[PDB]
């Protein structure tokens, strides 16, 4: 019935303004209250703000009020969020939602909001780092039945990189780890694969690493030294 | 003002189980508590509002109870699609606040990590900056500890860990720990060791190499 779709720039520079918009379909936009909720990587959910579709009256989380503006465009069935002076603490999946509420039993007062429908959300990352393609180094191993090899994919920005093994033909036993942010501001990860030890001196292993934002492609051969 | 604390933060379960998640509010919130289900990369979904009303469409195996400060989400006879992260949320008073979340992950038989250590390639050595990588492959449960010892000296700082999401087929985790050093530093020591602690190992395993072998 109700559909919601967030959109935004995936990357915002520090101290600049983070802008995200939600498109709504399938309902009378003006009849409802609309909210923003965010989830920073590795942290919990945090309500940002809510706005009345009709009047445009908005409510903010006290933690963000000094930096936050929520708006709406009734003709477009959209509402928007602007967060100023952003830092890395503002890196988060930003969700739009509908906020419902009801009379709480006491005079003139209402509950706050629960959220009955949410969009899939959009990741926005705050960083001043400049685009950079990765460096790729072989991770080379043999007296057990299986052996591990891999590729270190280091010092790139922004996410993502894709890693395949032998142009895709090698898929089982592969673990490409979640990238971690270095104090550099650059990402690093390893992709590893376990293979039969007997195959080490006979088969070829190459990791294929693609980083679209820098138009980088590296093929690196991994072999025992 | 009002905070809500969940328990547990992590739950290991298997399909068929009946599981309960508790939510405690820092002060009374009447019945104004909602429960959500979150799966990686998908839209959050509300399960329960007003502490116990089921949202239409949601399976009746979900149920909520409680009032005042203490609340419970119960999933009876868990299905595989129910493995997810659950959040409670009070909406008695502004701002709405959420619990820290309960991740329900798949239980399996204990499996010791297979452990590997990779010295830096000669290409990386020539670059002047090196990375030593320790791999812990396909283990369960998630809880694992890695220590770096260089010539017997515990190295703290200058390493980072990364851990995979639970494997959708075999229910295991894998972990990397990456030690970063100038080549100059690297070259000034001999033995590099990765020492690993895990429930599946009755004694800790140490994988090491001699620089240059």
């Amino acid at each position: 019935q109700v559909q919601l779709q967030e959109s935004g720039p995936g990357l915002v520079k520090p101290s600049e303004t983070l802008s995200v918009t939600c498109a709504v379909s399938g309902v009378s936009f003006s009849s409802f209250w609309w909210g923003w909720i965010r989830q920073p990587p590795g942290k919990g959910l945090e309500w940002v703000g809510t706005i009345y579709g009709s009047s445009g009256r908005a409510e903010y989380n006290p933690s963000l009020k000094s930096r936050t503006t929520v708006s709406r465009d009734t003709s477009k069935s959209q509402f928007s969020l602007e967060l100023t002076s952003v830092t890395a603490a503002d890196t988060a999946i930003y969700y739009c939602s509908r906020g419902l509420f009801q009379p709480n039993g006491f005079s003139f007062t209402l509950t706050s909001y629960w959220f009955d429908v949410w969009g899939p959300g959009v990741l926005v990352t705050v960083s001043s780092a400049s685009t950079k393609g990765p460096s790729v180094f072989p991770l080379a191993p043999t007296s057990e039945s299986t052996a591990a090899l891999g590729c270190l994919v280091k010092d790139y920005f922004p996410e993502p990189v894709t890693v395949s093994w032998n142009s895709g033909s090698l898929t089982s036993g592969v673990h490409t780890f979640p990238a971690v942010l270095q104090s550099s501001g650059l990402y690093s990860l390893s992709s590893v694969v376990t293979v039969p030890s007997s195959s080490l001196g006979t088969q070829t292993y190459v990791c294929n690493v693609n980083h679209k934002p820098s138009n980088t492609k590296v093929d690196k051969r991994v072999e025992i030294k | 003002d009002i905070q809500v604390t969940q328990s547990p933060s992590s739950l290991s379960a298997s399909v068929g189980d009946t599981v309960t998640i508790t939510c405690r509010a820092s002060q009374s919130i009447s019945t104004w508590l909602a429960w959500y289900q979150l799966k990686p990369g998908k839209a959050p979904k509300v399960l329960i509002y007003k502490a116990s009303s089921l949202e239409s469409g949601v399976p009746s195996r979900f149920s909520g109870s409680g009032s005042g400060t203490d609340f419970t989400l119960t999933i009876t006879t868990l299905q595989s699609e129910d493995f997810a992260t659950y959040y409670c949320q009070q909406y008695s008073s502004k701002p709405p606040t959420f619990g820290q979340g309960t991740k329900v992950e798949f239980k399996r038989a204990v499996a010791a990590p297979s452990v590997f250590i990779f010295p830096p390639s000669e290409d990386q050595v020539k670059s002047g900056t090196v990375s030593v990588v320790c791999l812990l492959n396909n283990f369960y449960p998630r809880e694992a500890s890695v220590k770096w010892k260089v010539d017997g000296v515990l190295k703290t700082g200058n390493s980072q860990e990364s851990v995979t999401e639970q494997d959708s087929k075999d229910n295991t985790y894998s972990l990397s720990s990456t030690l970063t050093l100038s080549n100059t530093d690297y070259q000034s020591h001999n033995v590099y060791a990765c020492e690993v602690t895990h429930q599946g190992l009755s004694s800790p395993v140490t994988k090491s190499f001699n620089r240059g072998e």
